[PDB]
């Protein structure tokens, strides 16, 4: 067509200019390749973590700079590159396109357009490795993030800027809760107030291309692709792609954050990123530190997740909410990679396989799922109702274990046990069903205030739907008041109490 | 003539520099590199030979080329010291993290100094009324000593550190220094804001705390050496100023973690479970540089993150032996409902003496430990054999132990948003009297839930009355 | 400082020899001695096998050294010392390599930089001379040094040249250029 | 219809790619070597002179 011709002419003119300018400013001869790591001679004054051009066409980057030989990890298939290939250096640190044009576009780790929808329009290029903001640039997490899960994700919130972990086994709902959060962000990014929009960005690292295709299909089915970036590295490409894709997603997240906007990033299954770094380090001549893992895995998780922060008003008040995901084996949260990531994050969301198999689709264990925004960085309506409900539910679980231990004044005779079991049955959700914050307070308020003593565990599922229909049909006054105010006052508390003990009889 | 060197190898956080002269810089020397974005400091670790040495990067090796000019300071890394550092955020290299201008410190002491000798060891058994029931009862804290806060992930270690700061530093009177070793920057920002609000930090006036942050986002060398920087601040405050230093080192396990970090790429053979071989020695000098001398005292308050809640891990296990007061925050109690989570058994302190805390306090502590140990021993008996299938005395001891465990819970002011109850404080004498009365069985009829999230025995009886009124 | 950086045990002896010759200002004598030794090695193919043998004993290695030294009656006052150092270090299986890096050091300082003008077809000698003068007059690693470009007929190049000189190659080959338009055409 | 047109653009692009590679193969056979060799030799000479 017309555009390819002029684009090709302009770019080849620039190519001739580059070839005729300063020679190439450095080169190298390939000494070894394999598993996406390539040794190369030359490159005497190569910059650290610097992109390099290979004669075949594969990209590269410099993790290691030995005397004489340079450790280059190959960005793509290593089949094309051979021995003696000339390795031109790009002259700049590893970068990735960042800007508002990445919205609605799927790109690789390097930022090149892979969805085939056209070129990427970026305001600038940001380094994949960027130092995290300092103490003063960081701000206390106070702005809520509407997870839309109608579960413990609401009573103990996420908030804007938290790196709330999502631990659990495979196929437990980590990607499910991530996509529900992304879908629920549509209600707030579909407006005009940029201070409340959450421009999501997905990191589908170590995810099969069929799965990510289904994920993007589901996103655009719900009109969620307009605000979500799917920068990722599937299982098809090499390990360095997997290692760098979350970091470039972090770069996009800081671009959104440094511009005063709020972005939600979900590092889906960082485990493949860690093992990709393992694959790099095994043949890059970096000895492993512990449990066959190189020591720098904790450091890389640190730099990647600490970039996620809530900026202060001086820096633009931007937020970079992070939702890291780890795939543990057999629920072993005491393994190495778990221990580091649970110590790297601001709380976690446990998703055990037994709860998923039991029937609870969210499958979240209240007892261990903690956060640093307890009754903070919430709407306010939910924070007053269930500011300390997690501890009560944990004590309910302990007493229920204690209740089965011996026959005493326990079981149904315990008001705490009854309230805990009713609340645990309350905290459930179906996938692809984002529930707004307004239709979440009455259920938890009925649970916490002991209004569910005579509703029975089996009937709580129907009670949820009946109560929500009650509010959305003939009690929309207080519901809309809560939604618009973002808080339940004395008037709103009294109205909600009126509704709940009027509907307790049904 | 300044010492000049050229960079030969850059391996992550490890940088190799060669000097084209016989004047080789000594170990731990500060090597500064002029980067386009600022200044990068390198600390010499080993002399590899051939006029080349191995260094540790204080900052991320961004754009580090081979052959870049390196300048040797001549001594170890020096950070500003004195009253100027109070109310100011201190980086690992000494540059002011805060944007409140530079630091006009009179002296810049190096971060690598010999620990105080055995002669200058002024040991003491002074008590410390922190205000938390369990620590004031079972493992009383020692003024001027070393303080431990062992715990896993999500057990309240940072919350406990903040609560201790709020309780003590406000009434401490003397100078203090908070040292963040490999911890989340968001938590450091929250702590800074909280101490600004409480008046501990006064930007426009006098501040009683100096802030040194080596946050977990920083490179491994910065994490390793921020503990040394804060320790140097505490040492100068103790010696020159002659004031009781309330050193609050946060996540001291990150120092050993960064030692293992650099050790893997330093060529060292990994020790057991992959730790650095020199962990014991380097942490030995670091911790022994904290001690009570004749000039003053440094009351180091350290929180240790135990990996996988495995107390047999070499770093926490050796920190146990290299520390006076131990406060283990077991997860099994943290998820049990008593989020203070101070395990009442392994949390031991050297102050547990009849001549230190008093005979009555010692007897009370021994009896509560006995009751809780009976509970732990009969855990399985209650579990599957049956609680009712037990002797009357054993059942009474189990009930008393459960009541005590519920009583160990204490709301924290810094955790008011977390627990939902105002963070009231309890005095040591009040705790001793209340626990002695409880052990006598004067509150057996009171339900166990009355002791939940309460302070003194007055809070216990008030909660019992309120639950009786609401339940009828 | 030696003219260029050498790495590995196969090359550490070369730079040590160059440093020793710099003290005596007899780099040419050591160079000529090394060429004579490698010519003697090429003269006797069995002798080359003798050098490469790692199982050959200390007395046998010493005897090989006296064999290669008695001819020419002395190679140089220092290179024989390097040979005996190699014998006591068991490094006679790399002498060709050590001579290679010593030669590279020689052209590093003697202004004899080497280039590789690789092309699909053998280079036309009229066009060969045009390449020499332009690069000699250019400032690409130019401080008063000669040039030794040599044509490298390889099949990897589709056509054109890759002018290589001191860690500097120009992406002027037409093969890389036609490919560079392909990825953008497949956008 | 818009996604059908997008598929039309994609197939036109790949057909252009096939045409480009076919013409590259054609250039691999015709005598198109000496003139381009002289051209980019002069180009590299000018590149050296420009610095
Ligand atoms: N109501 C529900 N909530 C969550 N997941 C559901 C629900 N109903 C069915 N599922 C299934 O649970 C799976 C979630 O798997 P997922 O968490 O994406 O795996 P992974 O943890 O490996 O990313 C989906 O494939 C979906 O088919
Ligand atoms: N008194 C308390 N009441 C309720 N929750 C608490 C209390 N103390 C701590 N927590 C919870 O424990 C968490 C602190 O975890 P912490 O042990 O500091 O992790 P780490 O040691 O990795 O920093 C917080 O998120 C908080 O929600
Ligand atoms: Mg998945
Ligand atoms: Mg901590």
């Amino acid at each position: 067509k017309a555009q390819p011709t002029e684009v090709s002419s302009i770019l080849e003119e620039r190519i001739k200019g580059v070839s005729d300018e300063a020679n190439l400013n450095e080169t190298g001869r390939v000494l070894a390749v394999g598993d996406g790591i390539a040794r190369v001679f030359g490159l005497n004054n190569i910059q650290a973590e610097e992109l390099v051009e290979f004669s075949s066409g594969v990209k590269g980057m410099a993790l290691n700079l030995e005397p004489g030989q340079v450790g280059i990890v190959l960005f793509g298939s290593d089949r094309l590159v051979k021995e003696g290939e000339l390795v031109k250096r790009t002259g700049n640190i590893v970068d990735v396109p960042v800007g508002p044009g990445l919205l609605g576009r799927v790109v690789d780790a390097l930022g090149n357009p892979i969805d085939g929808k056209g070129p990427i329009d970026a305001a600038g290029r940001s380094r994949a490795q960027v130092k995290a903001p300092g103490i003063l640039p960081r701000r206390s997490v106070h702005e809520p993030v509407q997870t839309g899960l109608k579960a413990v994700d609401a009573l103990v919130p996420i908030g804007r800027g938290q790196r709330e972990l999502i631990i659990g086994d495979r196929q437990t709902g980590k990607t499910a809760v991530a996509l529900d959060t992304i879908l629920n962000q549509k209600r707030w990014n579909n407006g005009s107030d940029e201070s409340k929009k959450l421009y999501c960005v997905y990191v589908a690292v170590g995810q099969k291309r069929s799965t990510v295709a289904q994920l993007v299909q589901t996103l655009e089915q719900h009109d969620a692709m307009k605000y979500s970036i799917i920068v990722a590295a599937t299982a098809s490409e090499a390990a360095p792609l997997q290692y760098l894709a979350p970091f470039t997603a972090a770069s996009i997240g800081e671009w959104f954050r440094d511009n005063g906007k709020h972005a939600l990033i979900v590092y889906d299954d960082l485990s493949k990123q860690a093992v990709a770094y393992r694959q790099l380090s095994l043949l890059l001549r970096r000895p492993p530190g512990r449990e066959a893992y190189p020591g720098d895995v904790f450091y890389l998780h640190s730099r990647l997740l600490e970039r996620a922060a809530k900026l202060s008003e001086k820096e633009g008040s931007g937020s970079l909410t992070a939702l890291p995901v780890i795939e543990t084996q057999g629920g072993d949260v005491s393994a190495y990679i778990p221990t580091n990531v649970i110590s790297i994050t601001d709380g976690q969301i446990f998703l055990e396989a037994e709860l998923f198999y039991k029937g609870i689709r969210p499958a979240i264990n209240v007892g261990l799922s903690v956060s640093r925004v307890g009754s903070a960085a919430q709407v306010k309506a939910l924070k007053q109702v269930a500011g300390s409900l997690k501890l009560f539910l944990a004590q309910y679980r302990e007493v229920a274990a204690f209740a089965q231990f011996g026959s005493d004044l326990d079981a149904s005779t315990k008001q705490t046990l009854v309230r805990g079991e009713r609340l645990t049955q309350l905290l459930k959700q179906n996938q692809y069903s984002p529930l707004a914050t307004e239709e979440q307070v009455p259920l938890i308020y009925a649970g916490v205030n002991g209004h569910l003593d005579g509703i029975e565990l089996s009937r709580i599922g129907e009670f949820e739907s009946s109560f929500l229909s009650y509010l959305k049909s003939n009690h929309n006054e207080l519901l809309t008041e809560i939604r618009e105010k973002g808080e339940l006052s004395k008037e709103l508390l009294a109205s909600l109490k009126s509704a709940t003990e009027s509907f307790v009889a049904t | 003539t300044p010492i000049t060197g050229k960079v030969t190898a850059v391996i992550g956080a490890i940088v190799d520099v060669h000097f084209e002269q016989s004047e080789l810089p000594a170990i731990l020397n500060a090597l500064e590199i002029k980067t386009p974005q600022g200044k990068l400091v390198l600390e010499v670790a080993q002399h590899l030979g051939e006029n080349t040495v191995r260094t540790i990067a204080m900052d991320g090796t961004e754009g580090l080329v081979r052959g870049e000019k390196v300048l040797d300071t001549g001594g170890p890394i020096s950070v500003p010291v004195g009253r100027e550092t109070l109310g100011r955020i201190i980086n690992v290299i000494g540059e002011p993290i805060d944007e409140r201008g530079p630091i006009k410190s009179k002296l810049r002491k190096p971060i690598h100094a010999d620990p105080p000798s055995f002669a200058e060891q002024s040991t003491s058994a002074e008590i410390l009324e922190t205000g938390i029931k369990v620590v004031d009862l079972l493992a009383p804290y020692a003024r001027g000593g070393k303080i431990g806060l062992f715990g896993g992930a999500g057990v309240g270690k940072t919350v406990f550190i903040q609560e201790l700061i709020n309780n003590i530093a406000k009434a401490h009177g003397g100078f203090s220094v908070f040292t963040g070793v490999g911890e989340r920057t968001r938590e450091g920002n929250d702590l800074y804001r909280e101490m600004k609000e409480t008046g501990v930090i006064n930007l426009e006036g006098e501040s009683k705390v100096a802030l040194v942050f080596g946050q977990m986002n920083e490179p491994p060398g910065a994490r390793a050496r921020v503990a040394l920087t804060g320790l140097t601040i505490a040492e100068y405050f103790r010696d020159e100023e002659g004031q009781d230093v309330l050193l609050f080192i946060d996540n001291i396990f990150r120092f050993t973690q960064a030692g293992s970090e650099v050790s893997a790429l330093l060529g060292r053979i990994p020790s057991a479970v992959g730790y650095q071989p020199t962990l014991a020695t380097d942490m030995g000098l670091l911790q022994e540089r904290i001690t009570t001398t004749k000039k003053g005292s440094v009351t180091s308050v350290q929180a240790v993150y135990v990996p996988a809640d495995d107390l047999t891990d070499p770093a926490p296990a050796t920190t146990f032996a290299h520390l006076d007061a131990t406060t283990v925050l077991s997860r099994g109690i943290s998820e049990l409902g008593i989020y203070p989570a101070v395990d009442p058994l392994d949390s031991k302190s050297r102050l547990l003496d009849a001549a230190v805390v008093g005979q009555e306090h010692y007897d009370v502590a021994s009896k509560v430990q006995e009751t809780l140990q009976t509970y732990k021993s009969l855990q399985d008996i209650i579990a599957i054999l049956g609680m009712d299938e037990l002797s009357e005395q054993d059942k009474l001891t189990v009930e008393r132990a459960r009541k005590i465990q519920r009583f160990l819970s204490q709301p924290f002011a810094v955790a008011e948003v977390f627990t939902g109850i105002p963070g009231k404080l309890v005095r040591l004498k009040d705790t001793v009297a209340s626990f002695k009365a409880v052990l006598e069985g004067k509150y057996d009829n009171i339900p166990e839930h009355a002791f939940y999230m309460v302070g003194g025995i007055e809070d216990v009886v008030a909660k019992a009355e309120k639950l009786a009124a609401e339940a009828n | 400082p030696p003219p260029v950086r050498l790495f590995g045990v196969e090359g550490t002896y070369a730079t040590a020899l160059y440093q020793a010759a710099a003290k005596n200002s007899s780099i040419d004598a050591a160079f000529q001695s090394l060429q004579k030794v490698e010519s003697t090695v090429k003269k006797n193919p069995k002798l080359g096998h003798l050098l490469l043998n790692p199982a050959l004993s200390l007395k046998d290695r010493n005897s090989v050294i006296d064999a290669i030294v008695e001819t020419h009656k002395n190679l140089d006052g220092y290179v024989v010392n390097l040979l005996k150092v190699l014998s006591e270090n068991n490094r006679l299986g790399c002498f060709e390599k050590i001579a290679s890096d010593f030669g590279v050091l020689n052209d590093a300082h003697n202004g004899l930089l080497k280039g590789t003008v690789t092309s699909a077809e053998p280079l036309d000698p009229k066009s060969f001379k045009r390449i020499e003068k332009a690069l000699s007059a250019s400032k690409l690693v130019g401080q008063g040094k000669s040039l030794k470009l040599e044509n490298v007929v390889k099949p990897e190049i589709k056509g054109g040249l890759l002018v290589e000189l001191g860690d500097k190659t120009v992406d002027l080959s037409i093969s890389t250029k036609i490919q560079k338009l392909i990825k953008v055409l497949e956008d | 219809w818009v996604r059908y047109e997008a598929s039309l653009r994609q197939l036109e692009q790949r057909q252009l790619a096939k045409s480009v590679v076919s013409r590259v193969q054609s250039e691999l056979g015709n005598p198109k070597f000496q003139e381009k060799v002289l051209q980019q030799s002069i180009s590299e000479i000018e590149q050296l002179l420009s610095k």
